[PDB]
């Protein structure tokens, strides 16, 4: 029921957060050409959820 | 693909008629229905390609005790469209019951137009919140569309008719209709006639013909919202692809509207960008925060600097998106259509999911709450008592909208890694 | 004389060298010091150079 | 940056209207408000860059029982500016009480114009000392600006209306208003209509239209004081940088005015320098000594022998600055603006902190003192008794202004290494 639903939502939430923070951080080493990274993170709330570097 | 327009209520039929006259002037069609020699864009999103070599518009007019619909009829834009879908109280319960008794033949009108199309993408509804004849009837039939058609999309265009404050049964009808808009609708476009009327009285010297010019404003917003579908563009030329990105949760699906020119009687995209973020440009108006913003800009401009403008707005550091989400302003560019003369052809629009409307929801909630406490302003008609003797539908709408207010406030905060 | 005066510019562009580089336009320098107060008085010796060029581009 | 002009009182509104007509003729703007093709200097110090492609001036007009404001209104320079800040007794206590009762909506006018600007640098006040409707009201609202806005700067342009002697309640109103000008103002520009009227009757054959030409003189002094801000110069293009250098102590902040051409119907800077030090050029007139002198010279001259002229004036050995301080004449040069024809375009001005005005303060003090001793010339109105039954505000103003006179005399002497 929700033992099938919430399990997938929780695991996919955590997996998505990890990999997406990793994409933005591994593009921060490049540059300028630094528009994209924290343009997807409009300077402020969600400057992060997991700290980088 | 092909999208059918349903208009009901007196205000909804008025703004729909204004929109259809707007697209009659916009596209290469006569007031007769025939295609012209200045037609070639896509004309099958709102106009049925009919067999007369006429692009006959898909306009389904429904009414309950009509008055202004007769004034719509004796005009050359009521024989612009005629695919035989033209059909002929003041409370939510009364309109609900009157829609109950005649639901079959007008639903047959809906079915005839539904199989009449080659394809179907969405039913978009012209409505006015607690408009009298529209209210109740529109909620009931909205439930019947969501019941009978689970494969299709429902959009609702709704305005709140208030001459800067007010009807004492209006918060009840808005609460009940908002319950239906929450659980039977996929996207709801909500406007405030108070803020639009104040901006309209400010920008010009219109005070008595305010409603007629408001029809022009709503028609331009509607045409600009569907211009990328009507005209050959790149992205979201179905309704659902346009609707999908702004909504993170199917209960935050109520969208704030924006409009850049404050009167229309040559700039870059940077200027209109830093304009339209600021609430002098918002026509429908803790600190309440955006979840997601979508912008559509239509004008004659050189976009070699939209990326530069995104650079400048990014590091001007004006606005931040939501804690839990890595959201972003979503931007599309289109061209302003010919065949209407408009000085300063740059015109911008924003479709944005904002939590600020929750406060205005709570405003209506507070009004309904105080009238619920006093019980001398529910006005005790027999239709309301016969429809629900216990009035527990108001309690259900109240608990759903209070969960909505809590979900709004928790989505504003980082308590959407948790539940609220 | 004329090949530097009609194909490129020599006289017009030297004036701005006076105005900015030698601080010959102090309206420019006053508002540059007003608007760029926090990023200077807070350390920007760990900040990449292209950001200060980018904020200068709108400061002028 | 952006500076808002507040004009109140009949004399203050008159000289403000003359100044705004002066800048209408000066800059490239119509009597309509629109920018012209002869505009390009900075036009955002006094004119709000409005959305009409009109540089609409920031002119806040306040009044109490208006008479001449209606004559201002029916003129093409009262629709030059209209950002909706136009609003519609003879004692200090009565004007204070009448300003008390209506402070909210005109302060809302101030707040609307304050948030209406992109930035704020100062509020500059047009005033007349004991002008009747202006007095009391201006002191009260000046206190309310200093209370409500501690981050902004307040400048006061004030004239003393006296037709070479006189009102018997005028020394009381000047004493009380001067108390407010001491503790609620950052810089006060004080002029004498007696000395200006005598020089005006001397220089020309104007005796009946003296006040109208005095408006032109005050408008030229105001425009020359802000020319380096309005036109691209080098230094002190904010108000505060201009104000900062002349003031060694925030109670000696009352500045003597000078003006070089005695009529305007080709010289070097040396001549106008050795001119303007001498009191034939001072329009507002122990030996009382300058603390600091600032000079602004605007004319069509070739500016290098200014260092030579400083050499010559230094060793002509005319004037010495203050014992305790290593002060200096401070000099700025600007250009006289086009679009007004003026024979002999050399025009000089001095803004100087002088102790001589202390004597004139003492003159008013002596007048108030003798009227305080006789008590038949306070004229006993009920507003004065109801405002203060004990009249201890006059005693507070008197002790503050006597400490000011002592501070003036001790700053003249080397007793500002000690305290006085």
């Amino acid at each position: 029921l929700v033992s099938g639903f919430e399990a997938t939502i929780n695991k996919f939430d955590k997996n998505f957060s990890a990999h997406l923070l990793d994409l933005l951080a591994r593009l921060s080493i490049y540059s300028g050409m630094a528009s994209v990274i924290s343009r997807l993170d409009f300077n402020g709330f969600y400057t992060e959820r997991l700290e980088r570097l | 693909r092909e999208i059918i327009t349903l208009q009901l209520g007196q205000c909804g039929n008025q703004i729909g008629f204004e929109f259809w006259k707007q697209l009659c002037a916009e596209h290469g069609i006569s007031p007769e229905g025939i295609v012209e020699e200045f037609a070639t864009d896509r004309k099958d999103v709102f106009f049925y390609q009919a067999d007369d070599e006429h692009y006959i518009p898909r306009a389904v007019l429904l009414d309950l005790e009509p008055r202004v619909i007769h004034s719509i009829l004796n005009s050359p834009y009521a024989k612009l469209y005629n695919p035989e879908n033209i059909y002929l109280g003041n409370n939510w319960a009364s309109g609900f019951s009157q829609g109950e008794k005649i639901h079959e033949d007008i639903f047959d009108i809906i079915d005839r137009e539904a199989d009449g199309s080659d394809s179907l993408e969405g039913f978009v509804l012209c409505h006015s919140i607690a408009g009298g004849t529209g209210s109740g009837l529109g909620s009931y039939l909205l439930e019947r569309l969501n019941d009978r058609y689970p494969k299709k999309l429902v959009q609702t265009y709704s305005v709140f008719p208030n001459q800067d404050e007010d009807v004492v049964v209006q918060p009840y009808n808005s609460l009940l209709t908002l319950k239906r808009l929450t659980q039977n609708a996929d996207c709801v476009v909500v406007l405030d006639n108070t803020a639009l009327n104040r901006i309209a009285t400010d920008r010009l010297h219109i005070q008595n013909p305010s409603f007629s010019q408001i029809n022009q404003l709503v028609s331009t917003i509607m045409s600009a919202s569907t211009t990328t579908l009507r005209y050959p563009g790149y992205m979201n030329n179905d309704l659902i692809g346009l609707i999908a990105s702004l909504i993170p949760t199917p209960r935050l699906h109520f969208l704030m509207t924006g409009y850049t020119p404050l009167t229309t009687d040559k700039t870059t995209v940077l200027d209109v960008m830093r304009r339209l973020l600021q609430p002098k440009n918002v026509m429908v108006s803790t600190n309440h925060c955006y979840i997601a913003i979508l912008n559509i800009i239509q004008g004659e401009v050189d976009p070699t600097q939209v990326h530069k403008s995104l650079q400048r707005i990014r590091e001007r550091k004006l606005a931040n998106f939501i804690p839990w989400g890595p959201a972003s302003i979503q931007v599309a560019l289109s061209r302003k259509s010919p065949y209407l003369p408009s000085a300063h052809r740059v015109s911008g629009l924003m479709m944005a999911n904002h939590t600020s409307i929750s406060s205005l929801f709570e405003r209506t909630c507070r009004q309904y709450d105080k009238l619920r406490k006093r019980e001398a302003f529910l006005e005790q008609f027999r239709k309301e008592d016969m429809f629900k003797d216990n009035f527990d539908e108001m309690d259900t709408s109240r608990e759903i909208v209070q969960q909505l207010i809590d979900e709004y406030h928790a989505a504003t905060r980082p308590d959407y890694i948790s539940w609220g | 004389l004329d090949v530097l005066n009609k194909k490129y510019s020599l006289l017009d562009h030297m004036q701005a060298m006076r105005r900015y580089l030698l601080l010959g336009q102090g309206d420019f320098i006053r508002h540059l010091m007003d608007l760029l107060k926090p990023e200077l008085v807070r350390p920007a010796t760990t900040l990449y150079q292209h950001n200060l060029t980018g904020i200068l581009e709108t400061a002028v």
